[PDB]
This record gives structure tokens, C-alpha cells and sequence, in this order.
């Protein structure tokens, strides 16, 4: 619990931020020192920005400044640029007991120009160069889907409001909807296969290739190759959170190994034990090699 | 036959039934002033068969300012008013047989001869002989139509009689409306009950007609007299006799016919029925009608017209008016100021209400002719009181006449009045037929052309097209596929020499603000909008609000419009009105569930735009992005999931080569369209299928598909077939005759094509009607193999060529009939409507809807242009805020209606202190002014301290901001970093509020000048 209390003091002081992700030259076109999904988007951005589109994005500011979540099992950050607000990244940590527990992710976040009225746009960086689709609400190629942001079918209340949605409510819908303990569900029709043992199997099986993903790409190359605007963020975290992260990949390891028996699925648990088995000794060589913060 | 690429969008307001009328009507119309020109023009233009003009009087200097025909040559041979404009007017519309009359009009005359003419219009005649004209013409049987208008100054009176009966073929303009019943009692009266998500919209006492009724199954084909009992319930007389009510039932409404009554003229000038137009004064008509008649008998007594500033005159009209309004009915009180002003101006004529009260007679003779509309009964007066009112007490000398073409002005509302206006500058935006109108009410009126200062600015892009000669009357045959602005601006100068005109090819954008700068609209005056949509308007309404400058905007729907004026400091501008869109049809409505003809019609634009639009483009997209199809293959098989390769893959595989394919294909679509769709949709809902409550799934709004067999010989199919297979082969490129398009060919391609047999698949069919389309299915593995086999085939074939890699793209072309693209579109919504039992339509309804073609008429925009010009001389003038008369009309009833402009509403920021959206602060500083001096600064101009400073969308300061204390500290110029271009720079600011946890109260503008 010692661990949890030195883990929230430490990523509290590092949940909010500026960092300089967009330059200009003399004339005035953007230049950027990161990488960014929505460069077209930016760069096509007119000057014409409306007076809601700064108060609304002062007064989110206030509200992630004052109460982003934060625990060692799930967290948030968010960086934001230093002259331009409608460019953010967010950084989330997958809560415990998923398949995503303590991976790391990386999202593009854009404002469209009538925004507030409609949600803005969010795309995931963390899918490895679009190899893995790691939820049903979240393709490979990035696509973030929820009610709120209108990118997943919902009923009106479930939608995007602009008196009422904000940027608060969608980071604890991500939390809340992608990052759960069953994600092979989330994709319709096989919501309804929950309790039968083909659904279960097949639950596995999804669960087993995003647990060896996310050892792969979000711990293994965000150690590896962090992003600038959450370098530390990533060291810090995972530092503090190594032996756990050692005890959890040893756990899946365990895991699914039991399923390997299988004949419809077992040879693809095979795989995936011996890949994350691999990427467990690359990420155990890479923890003993991290230097403490 | 009617002429449809010329008249479309007057037969979207009409119809072929009225104008089938006006083709076999006469029309005599005697009196060639202003108002009787533009009377002649309105009709010639609508295209009434033969308008008979007939003067008597000569051509005048003085006629020079109120006729945009008359030249100084016809002055100078002293020739006849009428013989003068006619050859002139016949320009205007070739269908028309425009003849000339001069007999001369007395008591003495012999009326006999109007018998031919199926209405009459008189103007500028005297009261006694109008009088008698009027005992002639509704005596005759069948009775002759009689309209009397004058316009005296800033004083107009409009008069009709349409007999003693007038039998109207319709109320209104509006479709029938269809009502959906959710269920019907059993009683006396039974009461019936609507969709509850539906309001219902009608009146006591009209007639609906049932049809498509269970369980009543009686009621089909009925018609019942209907009682309104809640905004969704209605009764239809007794039902208790009928049988018990199951479910489904439509109601229609049906235009029953309704009789208007009319009275003599001599008997109408005691107890008028007067049109109020101004509720807030509704006793003023009856005023003006008394001294109008005051008027009228001062010419009688005395042969002439009051001198102007003659205070003898003017006591004599209102010893005339007192006298008359004692044997009025009412017995109202004399307006001595109205009866003043009509003395003062009585010789003057104002040109732009007389083009709004010709627009309405014209209106009011159209609806003579052909019943399409609820006529004027009876009186209507058009004011111009405001105009002269904000005068005061102006001498005489200013309205006596000099000699010029403006003398007919200049007597009207003085001479300084007229200087103003000959030195405006005038930004006129978009020359349609509202912008030829303002046109032409600006030479009328002698806009710009002072040598010193006047200028006139009109900018368009579009080209002139033959429909366009229908309303925009400036324009000619000879004048299509040319520039509207340059053709405008050349042939305004006719009109009146001395004016000064700039045209410009260029839309008004973002993209062309570089021309459209801030120092351009600081040289502007006024700014004028004839735009037909509602981005250009509220862009025009920022940067007038910006630049602090008063914008005129009007529009027309048919008989519909309405003038908008802004004004700055005293009106809201157009962007504070936030009237609801355009309400999206349902997803799942317009793909799988239509309920009435437009959704069936919206479907066909969809399809057509995604068949010969949207594919064509991404295929070329496509293969422009990867160079070979052996590439795409090497990559595919590598693993690359290019962008919607699969669907590039499945064009080509399925690419025609010859006239028979794209045959072969286009009865494969037609089948695909109208036969396996309404099989698959009923395997996934049966007819007998029920909901989780019991009720059947296949009622109202959802109807039940049918499947349609293909057949050669129904017109129908063959012009569907014709239709797809042109486009197809114009689409691949494929070369084809007329000859090919013979159904004996085609019936000899088509038999030995093989029709698929239908299997049924298991897709998700969306019932929500609240969803949207879905993105992208994920491609299964069979899919991929699939496209593999295809274009490896396909390479194997040699169709890889950049010639098979490349199709053409085609453009919605609605206004061309040759192009087929509205015959496919309407073949493919009719049979799309017979699948579901959808009454189908027709040619040119299909081109109304799917082209979005909105209706007008000539004499609404010229009212409408009227009113226009008639509030841009209260603009120029600085007149006070009351003085500015929004306006909204709708001639159908007609109905018009002035209000006074929306007042600017002040938002409160803290502490008393107010702003308005004219309002933007101001701030001076120099190089080392720092963001603290800025703060400090506005704090102290205006007693409130900012909380946040936010440079367009980058953010200069924010308290909550990590590390933005320091920015205070920093000078202005290195923490904006601007161009030296500009000398000031935008920021837009808030404020705290007074309760902790609200959103900062957002600021005006600020503006912020980095020197002195
Ligand atoms: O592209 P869309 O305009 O949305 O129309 C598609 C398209 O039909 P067409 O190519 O004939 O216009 C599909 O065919 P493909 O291009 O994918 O071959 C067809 O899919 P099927 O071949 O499976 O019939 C689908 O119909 P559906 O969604 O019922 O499967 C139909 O959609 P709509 O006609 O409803 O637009
Ligand atoms: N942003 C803009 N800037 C300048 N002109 C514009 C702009 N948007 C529209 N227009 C002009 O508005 C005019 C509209 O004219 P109008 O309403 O009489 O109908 P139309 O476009 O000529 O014909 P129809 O609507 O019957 O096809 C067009 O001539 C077009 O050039």
C-alpha cells in the first residue's frame, strides 16, 4: 500500500503538463517535433476559431488540472502544447485484472472547429503499426469507438452533447467500456456468446493475443522507444511498478498455459506463450537494465 | 406544350394546370407609368399569352426617371409612352404576342371592345372613369377581373375585383398533407388519433379522405369533414356503425374548393376591406384610403395635383379629407400628418414601391387567370411614411424640381436625401434575380452616379443559363453560358447612363478575402445579400459585423420572402438566428423502411452519387495511388491491407468491355435492386412477423416490400434499363449508338443473360431508427481470396492497362434533360416506390426534389427587391432605429406583415458593465508593453480584470497553465510573434464570473495595436 501511496504522490505532480509539440517558421506553417495523427487536420485548421472553442478547453483544463483519475491499478495522463490546446496526447494505464493491466497507451487527441458541438477526435498510436486490432471499440488503424465521441452506435442519450459531454466523461468511458476485463465481448453479436463455453474459448484466445500485444508494444516498446511527451511518465511508472509487472506476465504465462491443451485454440496459445514468454525475457532484461528515477 | 427548360421553377410554384390557363389568356392593361412597366414586365415575364398595353399620354423628361426603357431619342421624337417600350418589352419573352393600343379613354368611350380580355388593370386613370369601368366589367358574363393600382409619391393603393363570385381551385401552395393513424374508437363522433411523434397540423372544418384503414376497413376510400380536438386528435363523425379498428390507417388532406365574394368599386370606397400590414398601427389603412379618396376628389375639384409646400393646397385636402371621413362607415379621426405628407408629395413618384406594388398586382393578375391562389380582398396600402417622417420639417426648395431625370425623386424625399444617395458605395453580393431587381431599382434611383465619390460593386461567379431568363429579366437569349455580373453591369448602363459600376467574377469566401479586405468594406456604405444559401450569408454577416457596417438580406421561397436589415449599434445581426436545419430522413427509413415518395427519391440520388460519383473516384484514386495491379497483387499477398483494395478489385472483375455487357450489367443491377433486396429484407421479417409486444412489425410507418419481376415491355423497365446501361457505358467508356438503345436490341442481348438465383443472407438488418451507417465490415479471408482470384484473372487477361485502370467520373447535371441522369433517377425512385406500394411520381417532380431546385417567381422578387431598395434609402439616411421594418410576406394568402427589427441585447459582463456584439475594445501599446501592461490596461479602460488571453486558437495565457505566470512578464510583440504587416493583432478575452466553478463569462473582441 506504501507502493500505491509513493506511486500517486509521484503521478499526480506528472498527470498534467505542457510540452512543446508544435513550432512555427517565420511565416507562420506548423512544424512539429513529435509525431501526431492528425497533421492534415492541423495544418488545414482555419484561424476563424470560435470563443467557445477557448473557454470550453480552459474550463476542461481547469477540470483535468483538478480531478484526472489516478491509482496504481488505472491512470490518466495528458499532455497538452504549450500555444495550441486543441492538440493533446493522452497517456492511460490498463487497470489490473485485464488483459490490458498496467499497459501504457498513447492517443492523438484533436478538437474539431465547431467543438464543442461535436466530440473531438481521438486515435490510438499504441497499435504497433496497426498489427493488432486491441479492442472491438478499437480497430488497428487507430479508430477509438464510443457513443459519446458518435463513433459507436448508442441511443441519443448515449451520445455526444455539447451542454453536457466533456473530455472527463470520455476518458472515464475509455476507462470504463475499452479497457475491461472482457474485451472479446465488446464486439457485437459475441456480447451474446458471454456464459457459453465456445464464447469463453474464444474470449481466451482474443485475450491471450492482446495480453502478448500489449507486452510487446505497450511496455515493451514504450520502454524501448518512448514518446518524448510521457518519457518519464513511462521510466517513473514503470520502475515502480516492475515486480508487479514481472508477477502479472509470469501470472498470463501460467494462464495460458492451461488452455494450450486445447485442439480448436491451444496451438495459437502455444504461439502466444512462446511470443510472450520471448518478450517477457526482453522485458525482464530491459527492467533490470532501467535506471532508477 | 410548355416550355420546361425555360419555366421550371415558375411550374413548381404554379403548376400545369394555371399555366395551361395563362396560355389562352388576354390581359389589357392600360396606364404606362412606372408602375403600369413593371406591371407589363411582371406579366410578360410569367408568360401570359397576350398583354395588350395601351397610353395615351407622351413621352416626358420627367417619364425618364420613373421608366427603365425610355430613352432621351423617344423624348425627343415626342413618341407614344406604349409604342416607345413595346418593341423593347417583346424582347423579354418571345412566347408573349405583346400588342400597343392608344384609343383615347373617356366618359364618352365604348367599352364594349374589353370584352376579349379575361382581366383588366388600370393605372394612373381618374376615379369616375375607373368607377365606370369597373360597373362594365363585372356585368359581363363570364365577369372581367378588375385590378385598379396608383402609386402618388410615398402613397400607393392596390384595389381588386374578381365579380361577384370568385371560385378558388386552391387556398394555398402547400402539398397535401399525409397523415399516419395510430388508432381510431368506435363511437359517435369516433375520434381519431394520430402517430403521437407527429402533431397534427390541420383545421376544424376540413376534409380528409382514409385510405390503406384495418380493422375500418370502410373507411377506405371515404371522405370526412374533420373536428379538431388536440394538437393530436381530431373527429370525423360518427363510427360506431363500423366495424372494430385493428391497426395502420392514412389520412389525406383534399383541397376542396372555396368561393371568395367581392363588391363594386363605387360601393367598396365606403367600408374598405383593407389588408392590415402593420399591427401595431391597425387603423392606418383606413386612413390612407381616406386621403387617397381626399385626393383623388382635390383632382376632381380642381384639375390638378396639390403644389408642393403650398399650405393652401394641403389645408384644402384636409378640409376634403374631413368631409369625406364623416361618411365613412367607421367615421375615423383624420391623420393630419398623413394627409400633410400626401400634399407635400403628391407630384412625386418613388421607384421602389412602385416596383413592390406592380410585383403584387402582377401577383394579384396572376392569381385573376387561374384561381391558384386565396386572392387580395380587397383594399391594400403600401406605406413610405417612414422615409420623409425622420425629415422633420424640410423646406420646399428641396423638393422642387430642377430639371434632371431625378425630379420624380427629388420630389418625393428631397433634394439632400438624393445627394447622399448618388454618393453611396454599394457592396451588392450574388446577381440573381433579386440582385437584377436591386440592379435595376439602383439606376432607377441614380445610385453612384456621382463622378466624386459613387460606386457600385456587384460580384458573381455563375454563368447566365436559359432558365435564368425567366425572372432575371436583365439577361437575353443571346446572353447564355456569359458572366451574370458583366452581362448585368453592361446592360444597367442603358438604363442610366450616368452610373458607375465595377463587376467582379469572384465568390465571396475565406479564400478570396485577400480582394475582400477590411480597408474594402471600410470604403463600402451599405452591403447588400442576394445569396441563395446560408453559408455565404452568415459569412457576409461576420464580416459585416467585423467591419461594423449595415447589411441588407432577402430571400424567396415561390410566393415566400422576407427582408432582414442589420444595422450597427441599434440591430442583432443574422448569425444570432439559430433556426433548426434541415432534418435529416433516418438511416434505417431511407435504406430499408421509405414511407412516402422522397425517400424513395432520396435513395436514387444516393445510389446514383455513390455509382457514377463516389466509386468512379476512388477507383481512380486507387490506381492512381499504386501504379500496377501486379504491384497491388505483390502487395496484397505480402499482407498490405491497402486502402479499400477489395472493392477496387470487385470493379474491375465486374468491368464491361462492349455495348452488350454494360447491357448484361445493367439487368443484373435492376434485378439486384428490385428483386433480391425485397427478398432478403422479407426472409429477415416475414409479413406475419411480430414484436416482442404482439403487434405487427409491418405497419405504418414501415411498409411491407414487394418483389418486382423484370418485364421488357412496361416503359418503365425499359427506361430504367436504357437509362443504367447509358450511364454505365459512359461511365467504362464504352462507345454506343442510339440504334443500340432499341428495345429490339436489347430484348435480343438480354436472352441469353442468366439471372442469378436469389440466396439469402444473414446481414444485420438495422430497425433503429435513430442509427447511422455503419463504417467498414471487416473483410473475412473468403472475401480476400476472392479478390485475389479476380485480378489474378484479371492480369492474366490483360486488363491491368492504364486505360482498364481509369473510368470517368460523372457530375450530377440536373438542369440538362439529354444527360439522362434525371430520367435514371426517377426511373429508379419509381420502381423503388412500386416495390413498397408507394404511389409514384412524376419527370419533374423527381427534378424538383433530387435537384433541390427551389421554386420562384418573378413577382415575388420583385416585391421583395422593392422593399429592399425602399429600406436602403432609411439606411443611408442614418434614420433612427424605428424607422427599420423587417418584413416577411406570402403572397398565397397573401399576408404581409412589418416588424420592427430585433433591438441589439445587451450581455451583461460584471458589475453593471455591458457589450454588445458591435462592440470591440481597444488597447494601445509599444514594444516593451508586456502581457501584464495589457492586463493592467484593460483592467483600468474598462474596470475588469481579464482571466484569460487567447490569440485566435493559440493560447496566449492561462492561469491554470503550468509555468504561464511567467508570460506576464513578456513583451507583447515577442510572445505574439506577428508580421509586420499588421500593426494591431485580435485576442479574444474572459472574464470571471461572480460564482466559483462557472465557465468564464465570455468578452468582446479585443483589439490590441503594438504602437502608438
Ligand atoms: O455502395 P452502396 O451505394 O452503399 O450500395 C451497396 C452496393 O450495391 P451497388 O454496387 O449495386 O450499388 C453493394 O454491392 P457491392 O458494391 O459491395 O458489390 C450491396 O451489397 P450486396 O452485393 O451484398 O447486395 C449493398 O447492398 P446490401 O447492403 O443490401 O448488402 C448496396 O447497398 P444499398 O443498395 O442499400 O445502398
Ligand atoms: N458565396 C457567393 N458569392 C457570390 N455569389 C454567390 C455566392 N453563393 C451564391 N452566389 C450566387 O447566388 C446566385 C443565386 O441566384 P438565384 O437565387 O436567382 O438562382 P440561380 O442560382 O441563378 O438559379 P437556380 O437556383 O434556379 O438554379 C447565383 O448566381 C450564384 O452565383
Amino acid at each position: 500500500k506504501s507502493l500505491e501511496e509513493k506511486y500517486v504522490a509521484v503521478m499526480k505532480k506528472l498527470q498534467f503538463d505542457t510540452f512543446e509539440m508544435v513550432s512555427e517558421d517565420e511565416d507562420g506553417k506548423l512544424g512539429f517535433k513529435v509525431n501526431y495523427h492528425y497533421m492534415s487536420q492541423v495544418k488545414n485548421a482555419n484561424d476563424a476559431n470560435s470563443a467557445a472553442r477557448a473557454r470550453r478547453l480552459a474550463q476542461e483544463a481547469v477540470t483535468l488540472s483538478t480531478s484526472l483519475p489516478l491509482s496504481s491499478s488505472s491512470s490518466v495522463f495528458v499532455r497538452c502544447d504549450e500555444e495550441r490546446l486543441d492538440i493533446m496526447k493522452v497517456l492511460i494505464t490498463g487497470p489490473a485484472d485485464t488483459p490490458y493491466a498496467n499497459g501504457c497507451f498513447e492517443f492523438d487527441v484533436y478538437f474539431p472547429q465547431d467543438y464543442p458541438s461535436s466530440p473531438p477526435l481521438v486515435n490510438l498510436e499504441t497499435t504497433g503499426g496497426h498489427s493488432v486490432r486491441f479492442n472491438p471499440n478499437l480497430y488497428n488503424d487507430g479508430k477509438v469507438c464510443l457513443s459519446i465521441l458518435n463513433t459507436w452506435h448508442g441511443r441519443p442519450e448515449e451520445k455526444w452533447n455539447p451542454q453536457t459531454s466533456s473530455f472527463l466523461q470520455v476518458l472515464v468511458s475509455v476507462q470504463s467500456l475499452i479497457l475491461v476485463a472482457e474485451p472479446y465481448f465488446n464486439e457485437p453479436g459475441y456480447e451474446r456468446s458471454r456464459g457459453t463455453p465456445s464464447g469463453t474459448q474464444s474470449s481466451r484466445e482474443y485475450d491471450g493475443n492482446i495480453r502478448q500485444a500489449t507486452v510487446k508494444w505497450a511496455m515493451l516498446e514504450q520502454i524501448r522507444n518512448p514518446s518524448p511527451c510521457f518519457k518519464e511518465v513511462i521510466h517513473k511508472h514503470f520502475y515502480l511498478k516492475r515486480v508487479e509487472i514481472m508477477a502479472q506476465c509470469e501470472e498470463w504465462i501460467a494462464d495460458i498455459q492451461q488452455y494450450s491443451s486445447d485442439k480448436r485454440v491451444g496451438r495459437t496459445m502455444s504461439h502466444h506463450a512462446a511470443a510472450l514468454k520471448r518478450h517477457t525475457a526482453q522485458l525482464r532484461e530491459e527492467l533490470l537494465k532501467l535506471p532508477c528515477p | 406544350e410548355i416550355d420546361d427548360a425555360l419555366y421550371s421553377r415558375q411550374r413548381y410554384v404554379l403548376g400545369d394546370t394555371a399555366m395551361q390557363k395563362m396560355a389562352k389568356s388576354h390581359v389589357f392593361l392600360s396606364g404606362m407609368g412606372g408602375l403600369g412597366l413593371e406591371i407589363a414586365k411582371n406579366l410578360v415575364l410569367a408568360g401570359i399569352k397576350a398583354v395588350t398595353i395601351h397610353d395615351t399620354e407622351k413621352c416626358q423628361a420627367w417619364d425618364l426617371g420613373t421608366n427603365f426603357f425610355l430613352s432621351e431619342d423617344d423624348v425627343v421624337n415626342k413618341r407614344n409612352r406604349a409604342e416607345a417600350v413595346l418593341k423593347h418589352i417583346a424582347e423579354l419573352n418571345p412566347y408573349v404576342h405583346v400588342t400597343s393600343s392608344s384609343v383615347p379613354f373617356n366618359e364618352t368611350t365604348d367599352l364594349s371592345f374589353l370584352d376579349k380580355y379575361q382581366c383588366v388593370v388600370l393605372t394612373e386613370m381618374k376615379l369616375p372613369l375607373q368607377k365606370k369601368i369597373n360597373d362594365f366589367c363585372r356585368s359581363q358574363c363570364p365577369p372581367i377581373k378588375f385590378i385598379s393600382a396608383d402609386v402618388h409619391g410615398i402613397w400607393s393603393r392596390l384595389f381588386c375585383d374578381f365579380g361577384d363570385e370568385f371560385e378558388v381551385l386552391d387556398t394555398t401552395g402547400e402539398e397535401p398533407k399525409e397523415i399516419f393513424i395510430s388508432n381510431i374508437t368506435q363511437a359517435n363522433p369516433g375520434i381519431v388519433t394520430c402517430l403521437e411523434n407527429h402533431p397534427h397540423k390541420l383545421e376544424t372544418g376540413q376534409f380528409l379522405t382514409f385510405r390503406e384503414i384495418n380493422g375500418m376497413t370502410g373507411l377506405n376510400g371515404s371522405i370526412q369533414q374533420i373536428t379538431v380536438i388536440s394538437p393530436f386528435s381530431f373527429s370525423i363523425g360518427d363510427t360506431t356503425e363500423l366495424e372494430p379498428y385493428l391497426h395502420g390507417g392514412i389520412a389525406v388532406q383534399v383541397k376542396t374548393p372555396k368561393t371568395v365574394f367581392f363588391e363594386s368599386l363605387e360601393r367598396q370606397l365606403k367600408h374598405p376591406k383593407c389588408l392590415i400590414v402593420d399591427f401595431s398601427n391597425p387603423e392606418a389603412p383606413l386612413e390612407i384610403h381616406t386621403a387617397m379618396l381626399a385626393l383623388d376628389q382635390f383632382q376632381e375639384k380642381y384639375s390638378r395635383k396639390p403644389n408642393v409646400g403650398c399650405q393652401q393646397d394641403s389645408e384644402e385636402l384636409l378640409k376634403l379629407a374631413t368631409s369625406i371621413s364623416e361618411t365613412l362607415e367607421e367615421k375615423p379621426d383624420v391623420n393630419a400628418d398623413i394627409v400633410h405628407w400626401l400634399s407635400w408629395t403628391a407630384q412625386g413618384f418613388l421607384s421602389p414601391l412602385a416596383a413592390a406594388v406592380g410585383g403584387v398586382a402582377s401577383q394579384e393578375v396572376l392569381k385573376a387567370v387561374t384561381g391558384k391562389f386565396s386572392p387580395l380582398c380587397q383594399w391594400l396600402y403600401l406605406e413610405a411614411a417612414d422615409i420623409v417622417e425622420s425629415l422633420g420639417k424640410p423646406e420646399c426648395e428641396e423638393f422642387l424640381p430642377r430639371g434632371d431625370r431625378y425630379d420624380a425623386l427629388r420630389a418625393c424625399i428631397g433634394d439632400t436625401l438624393c445627394q447622399k444617395l448618388q454618393n453611396l458605395n454599394i457592396f451588392l453580393v450574388g446577381c440573381g434575380a433579386i440582385g437584377c431587381e436591386m440592379l435595376k431599382n439602383f439606376a432607377l434611383l441614380g445610385v453612384g452616379t456621382s463622378k466624386e465619390k459613387g460606386m457600385i460593386t456587384v460580384t458573381d461567379p455563375d454563368l447566365i443559363e436559359k432558365s435564368n431568363l425567366n425572372r432575371q429579366f436583365l439577361f437575353r437569349p443571346h446572353h447564355i453560358q456569359k458572366p451574370k455580373s458583366y452581362t448585368a453591369a453592361d446592360a444597367t448602363l442603358k438604363i442610366n447612363s450616368q452610373i458607375k459600376i465595377d463587376a467582379h467574377l469572384n465568390k465571396v469566401c475565406p479564400t478570396t478575402e485577400t480582394i475582400y479586405n477590411d480597408e474594402f468594406y471600410t470604403k463600402q456604405d451599405v452591403i447588400i445579400t442576394a445569396l441563395d444559401n446560408v453559408e455565404a450569408r452568415r459569412y457576409v454577416d461576420s464580416r459585416c459585423l467585423a467591419n461594423l457596417r449595415p447589411l441588407l438580406d432577402s430571400g424567396t421561397m415561390g410566393t415566400k420572402g422576407h427582408t432582414e436589415v442589420i444595422v450597427p449599434h441599434l440591430t442583432e445581426s443574422y448569425n444570432s438566428h439559430r433556426d433548426p436545419p434541415e432534418e435529416e430522413i433516418p438511416f434505417s427509413t431511407l435504406k430499408s423502411f421509405p414511407a412516402a415518395i422522397e425517400h424513395t427519391i432520396q435513395w436514387a440520388r444516393d445510389k446514383f452519387e455513390s455509382s457514377f460519383s463516389h466509386k468512379p473516384s476512388l477507383f481512380n484514386k486507387f490506381w492512381q495511388t499504386y501504379s500496377s495491379a501486379e504491384e497491388v497483387l505483390q502487395k496484397i499477398q505480402s499482407g498490405h491491407s491497402l486502402e479499400g483494395c477489395f472493392q477496387v478489385i470487385k470493379l474491375l472483375s465486374r468491368r464491361p468491355r462492349n455495348w452488350s455487357q454494360c447491357v448484361e450489367l445493367a439487368r443484373l443491377k435492376f434485378e439486384k435492386y428490385f428483386n433480391h433486396k425485397a427478398l432478403q429484407l422479407l426472409h429477415c421479417f416475414p409479413l406475419d412477423i411480430r414484436l416482442k409486444d404482439g403487434s405487427l412489425f409491418w405497419q405504418s410507418p414501415k411498409r411491407p416490400p414487394s418483389p418486382i419481376k423484370f418485364d421488357l415491355n412496361e416503359p418503365l423497365h425499359l427506361s430504367f434499363l436504357q437509362n443504367a446501361a447509358k450511364l454505365y457505358a459512359t461511365v467504362y467508356c464504352i462507345p454506343f449508338a442510339e440504334e443500340d438503345l432499341s428495345a429490339d436490341a436489347l430484348l435480343n442481348i438480354l436472352s441469353e443473360v442468366k439471372i442469378q438465383e436469389f440466396k439469402p443472407s444473414n446481414k444485420v438488418v438495422q430497425t433503429d431508427e435513430t442509427a447511422r451507417k455503419p463504417d467498414h465490415v471487416p473483410i473475412s479471408s473468403e472475401d480476400e481470396r476472392n479478390a485475389i482470384f479476380q485480378l489474378e484473372k484479371a492480369i492474366l487477361s490483360n486488363e491491368a492497362t492504364k486505360s482498364d485502370l481509369q473510368m470517368a467520373v460523372l457530375s450530377f447535371e440536373k438542369d440538362d434533360d439529354h444527360n439522362g441522369h434525371i430520367d435514371f433517377i426517377t426511373a429508379a425512385s419509381n420502381l423503388r416506390a412500386k416495390m413498397y406500394s408507394i404511389e409514384p411520381a412524376d419527370r419533374f417532380k423527381t427534378k424538383r426534389i433530387a435537384g433541390k431546385i427551389i421554386p420562384a417567381i418573378a413577382t415575388t422578387t420583385a416585391t421583395v427587391s422593392g422593399l429592399v431598395a425602399l429600406e436602403m434609402i432609411k439606411v443611408t439616411g442614418g434614420y433612427p432605429f424605428e424607422a427599420y421594418k423587417n418584413c416577411f410576406l406570402n403572397l398565397a394568402i397573401p399576408i404581409v406583415v412589418f416588424t420592427e427589427t430585433t433591438e441589439v441585447r445587451k450581455t451583461k459582463i460584471r458589475n453593471g458593465i455591458s457589450f454588445t456584439i458591435w462592440d470591440r475594445w481597444t488597447v494601445h501599446g509599444k514594444e516593451d508593453f508586456t502581457l501584464l501592461d495589457f492586463i493592467n490596461a484593460v483592467k483600468e479602460k474598462y474596470g475588469i480584470e481579464p482571466t484569460m488571453v487567447v490569440q485566435g486558437v493559440k493560447m496566449l495565457y492561462v492561469p491554470v497553465m503550468p509555468g504561464h505566470a511567467k508570460r506576464l512578464k513578456l513583451t507583447m510583440h515577442k510572445l505574439v510573434k506577428p508580421t509586420t504587416e499588421k500593426k494591431y493583432v485580435d485576442l479574444t478575452v474572459s472574464f470571471a464570473p461572480d460564482i466559483d466553478g462557472d465557465e468564464d463569462l465570455p468578452g468582446p473582441p479585443v483589439r490590441y495595436y503594438f504602437s502608438h
